[PDB]
DNA sequence: CTAATAGATTAGAGCCGTCA
RNA sequence: UGACGGCUCUAAUCUAUUAGU
DNA sequence: CTAATAGATTAGAGCCGTCA
RNA sequence: UGACGGCUCUAAUCUAUUAGU
């Protein structure tokens, strides 16, 4: 038993210098901080997929209709919001014959024919990027929606090549990284959802009161990939930069090899916001040991700090060291070595995997938002997911689980540092939600991860966040 | 003068009104519409009738499937047809199509020449269009500012959303344990004590510790399973006690005393499973924990004042389902979990992960959150004794009172709930 | 007495299908075939080179006028004529200081010190490339003149280091080929002329009546550049596929031998215009040979074979390979080998060494433009370059000096060969000017083989133009 | 009656006024201009008033500093005025503003309470304001096709711009050669010329091959060098017709055709080269080739009929150098090159690459085809022997007769030359 | 292999003019 | 992979004590 | 260095609901 | 390198013949 809290709402600023609480009505009321001119895009897939694409790019022309507009708000028109173009006009069309899928089907190995997958995909992308004179800003694909039928791992019948991963979207990304072209993946089932039905007179996914979200995500997405800046923060301050590491399991290699891929944020003196990737793969060939070496450690955070002193000049006074694990004494010196004198280091763990929900007495609603339960000087239970008042609905159906925040080494205080994590929720490009579950720098830091593992012959990969999502 | 009034299908086109009149405040331009404002039952007709003939410069009005036919939309119409012969204005009135369905055949006959324009191809080009015959009508304006627009938007939109100190009362799933013992006891029996009796089994929990035995209980208990007890002295057990363990006042070499606090850990833990094995319950073997579960009809019409454990789902039955952890952070908590399971007839499980997680999925659709707090309250209160508390038995005649009621959390800041 | 023929002006095919003989009037009466929505410009440089180039890019917006109206078209306005959007706003910056380019220009070795600045100048726009979300067409790299006149083969004073060419413009675009970027080179003397001054009170370069033509060449390139087809050729011959050839002596890479590149045209399905290079030197170690082995001949014609072949599907009926040099037997023996059946195979050389200078009898203008003195069935002359009826100027002063089309090997009517060589006199689209006095299939391989043969070694390089010119 | 008027500042506009006619003839609109109707035997002025009050729809004007107070522009706007009037035309004046220096202090007093549309910066905004009120105000279109604006491109741009064929003889600097000796000997000189005897310096032309000699002179000829000449046999010699080697007719293993012909080839070079010694004319050596030039004050007044070949520049005397090239293909002939060299008091040369270029380059500026063709006929003249032949030294009676009038071609295309 | 005599070819560099 | 949320089945690792050294 | 008995941390995969 | 054109100073390779090796 002790005393709740309320940790507020965060501030973006859009366009004109105007300030919002919801991505959504901001974008469509004031408009997006950046004038991209243009997009031109590229299909690659069976002429079934051309058709596809060409049908949905003309479908947000009709009027697009929401189920409700306080519960999830529709879809005001691409040009009326982004103050660009995205028309079905300039596609270029690389056509996949079908007899080449089809004759790919016979190996019976998923990592053969996902990387012969892949290779048919990519080398046409590669080859109509280098030899055609036209301009291109996002590549889009249409898989044929049985290859993933047929990718399943649990399938049964009624070594330099060896390390790749068996998905094709993981290391079909991942062999792009070395010539920088942003790509977007799409299953043809998502886009022609009517047409696929089943064995009940109904289509298999529904998208009638949520087809406005599914054009909502699309869009951002892509102008997003085509350097967009739909929105930013405002209530950022100076000297603050923030990391997020997350571990992995590389595997495909003699040691498990738990790698480490991390993200970086802070100010850019200029009254914007850097929100980039900080990823050189660092390795420890111990297994089940998620702690850095103190080499390791020394040169991931000289090369954040040096990446800082680049973009600004000097050193931050504060770093928020976020991972979803805990710390140990070497790594923490290894951190204080290379840190300076007037840099506060402070590190913090996140969980989410501790069994406490809470229960409306009165009520059937779930918990607002923001409340907070601060356990102790060091340690305090954040909420993320549930009921607004803006929107005046659940974010999750059932009872809603909370947040662990703690302060494992350093001092920083426990309101401040947990009204950051709730203020760094507003910044997902890769989806349009009013909020998500986690703070942005250990969420993009598992995509990053995600993708650079399928394959390991990277070096220097790229820091842009229009390659990875 | 300085003014625009707009006419639309109330609450039909409230979005497409609402952001043009936004967007045209923006810059700077006034705008007066119905929705506007909220003043009803004063005389409401008359003031607009006055504002349209005394000072307004342009009046637009917008068609839609709705507003056609509608006796507003034509009345509307006659003002304003009115107006512009008092005025002898050609250009007063302006159609805003905005209905690619609505066909010329079925249009209203008042308006079948106007010149309309066009929302069809893109919103912002009618938005541009609107801004241009505007200038050209030389609509009165001022510097552009969207000063007006952001304290419109922070007066009207954000009215009644703004911070309301409101006194909340919450419950959880935190059982606060409420009696402890005297002190723990090592039961040294070197060289005097079975190796592999599986002392997971005995009538009374058991930790073991090198080559002694780490519980509450008093060394003449617990003798059935043990039969070399009693040829021993009693100057050869090590008691610690349990306050200043909890509170971290041992410091002692012998044991550690996160070791000696994981031992009290696994006392409570091993007393809770072999005292819910002694109320005669069922037992589910998930991953990693049990989860506990009662029989088709083991109360009164399957119902523990008005909250149902047993019911039926299609062809199929379900039982309530819950599972306990006893941590110490931050304060000594039995946390309390919810699971859900399957039963084809009412006595038997259905051997299949599959079956069960896709049927648990079905079921907790409906279940909201008073659901589960009822649910989950009246079979925590299955288990209370006799009037607030149940005993936990952790030596020979010491019970652990652990409390029925969930803990309850305080806050400050709430909403209006406008249903 | 002897006869001359007269060979006409062919025509360029321009947007809505309209048929203009010159580009400047093509371009300012319909306009370009794609459509640009615009131009996302950014500059590399020095600061004041960014305000000059600010200020000359805010000068072209307007209307601006040459001198005598009738000689040269004028140049209205680069929306009113390219139907693209370039302003001063949307321009993207990045700094290089003045004290770094001051600092590397001291080592006195002109070779390292190119090196340097080279490497200086290319990780920024590397980095801009792969770590930032901003979308750039074309880099418009802006270098002083002060580094400028000292960037030259030859300097004389008042290790990995002998296989790269000292010329800062060929290292420029051979170290971005493995990145793919678009970039155009300026220097402080083009675009403020006024402010550049001498001993005397006037500018170096007198562009007070040649601004317009300026303004039009910088106009084309920038939208070349950024993804455009300012204009096509009216007719191409089908089933006809050329070619073309020129050698370039290395600067001792290890041994002094040369290269040959190729870039060809042909007409493809749909209707359009193929004008796209044959990368990859082939060599031979022996010095002052200007042939082919058979081995890389026979791989030559098998490429080219192989790509048209992928392209349409159907072999070519006749491949045209143009060159400044004769065939041997062995080289010729080595095609036809390759070579389908159903194919013909011509050989035409073109040279400019033969001093024929034709006057015209109490006249003040030279010669006309169409003209060809055919020898024989084997030979004939072509004044490519000559006084135009349409400009009432001509393209040369003094005498022009003609031509020489010989058929080395192979079969065909000399008159269709002339008029096919004169009509690939009309795309360079490097200039917006009338016509050209060299075929384009000659020029651009020259344009390719002096900038590959400016790096090392590098694998499967690119077939576009804009990452050469 | 679907026509429309624009008017604007005959001719201080052409251009624009062109491009808008021709853009808006390619969208469907036609305008009435000057471009069309290329004929003044009818009527130039009654066509006009007749056109506005008969059969034109919409009328409009451009405004400009040369169309201001203008007699025709104030009776072409009178007319429209009345037009107006008599239809009862809200908006039939249409002024473009399309000047910067126009303050708006010196606008017109009869239009002061209309906008303008500006035309500074951008002319695709005016363009589509034009559009704009042309769809609105519903003014008639006509059949929409390209063909009109190729048409009108094809027959109007280039009506005083075509090619006229008419009869033209072109000079060039080929002189053709006219005789050759009869035979070509090779010389059997057994061991009696020196080994080292270099015959390139003797009198006549000679050039090595195997161990006999090839020239055209006589068989005891240029025997002033060699004494030991007389003891041999004219017998032991072979006589090649030049009649057969340039026909492509012989070839023997003594010496092929194309060895032969280089052989002729270099013999011309040597003897032109011999014969330009023997003229005193000095020369100027190259890189490669060697140019002759006269001196100041060898030709009288530095002028030969009618022509000059030295001439004065500032502080430096520019003179005229020719240079010699024999070829075969595709007859003999005998190329000529046209260069400029430069001394400081027409005696003594400049011995410096720079100034030589610098020089050179400064002067083609003035310099145009007829300079080029007169100086360079003049030198041929100059050179003449007797009235139109001009032989080469090559031996006792053998020679060489080169015509001192170049080649001369007819072409059926040429142009009008307006000055 | 080395060193000269020529005719017939090729590729590099560097400088100047663009109007009146 | 258009998102997000909530669950379920698995595998290491560490710590402590014990028996195979 | 191996095998069990616990508590306490960690990362993989797979599946289902979004409205009424 | 914003284009293009016209000149000039230089360097190879090949073919033929001769000659010292
Ligand atoms: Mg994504
Ligand atoms: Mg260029």
């Amino acid at each position: 038993m002790k005393e709740l809290i309320y940790i507020e709402e965060p501030k973006i600023l859009f366009a004109h210098g105007q300030k919002c609480t919801d991505a959504r009505d901001g974008l469509a009321l004031f408009g997006p901080l950046n004038n991209l001119y243009g997009i031109k895009s590229g299909v690659i897939g069976t002429k079934q997929g051309l058709k596809i694409f060409r049908d949905y790019l003309d479908h947000i022309q009709k009027p697009i209709y929401n189920s409700n507009s306080i519960t999830r708000p529709m879809f005001p028109g691409f040009e009326a919001v982004f103050d660009c173009k995205w028309e079905s006009t300039g596609i270029t069309f690389k056509e996949v014959t079908n007899e080449d899928i089809g004759k790919f089907l016979y190996n019976s190995s998923t990592h053969k024919r996902t990387y012969d997958l892949v290779s048919l995909f990519i080398d046409k992308i590669i080859s109509a990027n280098k030899n055609e004179d036209e301009n291109v800003d996002v590549w889009f694909v249409i898989v044929p929606d049985e290859i993933y039928k047929y990718c399943r791992p649990n399938s049964v019948l009624p070594a330099e090549t060896y390390n790749y991963d068996a998905q094709f979207h993981d290391q079909f990304k991942a062999r792009l990284l070395k010539h920088t072209i942003p790509t977007q993946i799409f299953r043809e089932s998502t886009l022609a959802w009517r047409d696929f039905k089943n064995a009940f007179g109904l289509p298999i996914r529904d998208f009638s009161k949520i087809e406005g979200h599914l054009a909502w995500t699309i869009s951002t997405a892509a102008f997003y990939k085509a350097g967009g800046k739909p929105w930013k923060l405002s209530d950022v301050r100076n000297g603050v930069c923030y990391l997020g590491l997350v571990y992995k399991k590389v595997e495909k290699s003699k040691n498990p090899r738990n790698a480490c891929c991390a993200a970086q944020m802070f100010l850019d003196n200029g009254d914007g916001t850097v929100f980039k990737g900080e990823v050189g793969p660092w390795y420890n060939p111990k297994n089940g040991q998620y702690h850095l070496e103190p080499k390791e450690a020394k040169a991931l955070l000289s090369q954040s700090l040096q990446s800082y002193k680049e973009q600004i000049g000097e050193y931050p006074k504060e770093v928020f060291i976020h991972a979803k694990t805990r710390f140990n004494h070497q790594e923490w010196d290894a951190f204080l070595e290379v840190t300076p004198k007037e840099t506060n280091l402070v590190g913090v763990t996140i969980s989410k995997t501790k069994p406490l929900k809470l229960y409306k007495t009165e009520g059937d609603y779930t918990i607002l938002r923001g409340n907070a339960y601060v356990v102790n000087e060091r340690s305090a239970f954040l909420w993320t997911v549930g009921y607004v008042p803006k929107i005046q609905t659940a974010l999750s159906m059932e009872v809603p689980n909370p947040l662990f925040i703690e302060i494992n080494k350093g001092e920083a205080d426990i309101k401040q540092v947990l009204k950051d994590i709730l203020s760094l929720t507003k910044l997902n490009y890769n989806a349009c939600i009013f909020a998500d579950g986690e703070p942005v720098t250990l969420r993009f830091a598992d995509k990053i991860g995600e993708i650079l593992t399928a394959s390991t012959d990277i070096k220097t990969p790229p820091l842009a966040f229009k390659y990875y999502i | 003068r300085n003014k625009i009034f707009i006419s639309h299908a109330t609450p039909d086109d409230n979005d497409f009104t609402r952001w043009l009149a936004l967007k045209l405040i923006g810059l700077g331009y006034e705008v007066w519409c119905d929705i506007l404002f909220l003043d009803k039952g004063v005389d409401f007709w008359s003031n607009i009738e006055k504002v349209i003939r005394e000072d307004t410069c342009k009046f637009l009005l917008v068609s839609s499937s709705y507003s056609n036919q509608r006796e507003g939309v034509l009345k509307e119409l006659a003002v304003a047809a009115k107006v512009k012969k008092q005025l002898k204005d050609d250009k007063f009135i302006i159609p805003l199509a905005i209905d690619e369905q609505l066909s010329y055949d079925d249009i209203n006959i008042d308006i079948v020449r106007l010149n309309a324009i066009d929302f069809k191809m893109s919103w912002a080009r009618g938005l541009k269009d609107i801004l241009e015959a505007f200038e050209k009508q030389k609509v009165p304006k001022e510097v552009a500012d969207a000063s007006k627009s952001n304290l419109l938007y922070q007066q009207i939109f954000l009215h009644d959303k703004s911070v309301i100190e409101k006194e909340e009362i919450y419950d959880s799933n935190w059982l606060s344990i409420l009696s402890f013992p005297e002190e723990l006891r090592f039961h040294e029996y070197n060289w005097m004590l079975p190796k592999r009796f599986d002392v997971r089994e005995l009538t009374f929990p058991a930790v073991r510790y090198k080559n002694y035995l780490c519980t509450f209980a008093w060394a003449y208990d617990f003798t059935y399973h043990l039969p070399k007890t009693e040829t021993y002295h009693k100057s050869k057990t090590i008691r610690i006690p349990t306050e200043e363990i909890l509170s971290g006042s041992y410091d002692s070499n012998f044991i550690r005393n996160a070791e000696c606090k994981r031992l009290i850990v696994q006392l409570l833990n091993k007393a809770f499973e072999l005292r819910m094995k002694d109320k005669e319950v069922q037992e589910y073997e998930m991953s990693n924990k049990t989860a506990y579960w009662l029989e088709k009809g083991k109360l009164e019409k399957d119902k523990f004042e008005k909250t149902m454990l047993v019911g039926k789902q299609k062809d199929k039955n379900w039982h309530f389902a819950i599972s306990g952890a006893s941590k110490l952070y931050p304060f000594p908590v039995l946390m309390i979990s919810s699971h859900i399971f399957f039963t084809a007839d009412g006595k038997k499980l259905i051997d299949s992960s599959s079956v069960q997680h896709s049927s648990r999925r079905r079921q907790g659709k409906n279940w909201w959150n008073n659901t589960w707090r009822t649910k989950l309250l009246a079979f925590i209160k299955y288990l209370s004794d006799d009037d607030t508390s149940f005993y936990l038995e952790m030596g020979s005649e010491e019970k652990v009172f652990v409390s029925n009621e969930p803990v309850k959390f305080k806050g400050n800041v709430s909403y209006n709930i406008p249903e």
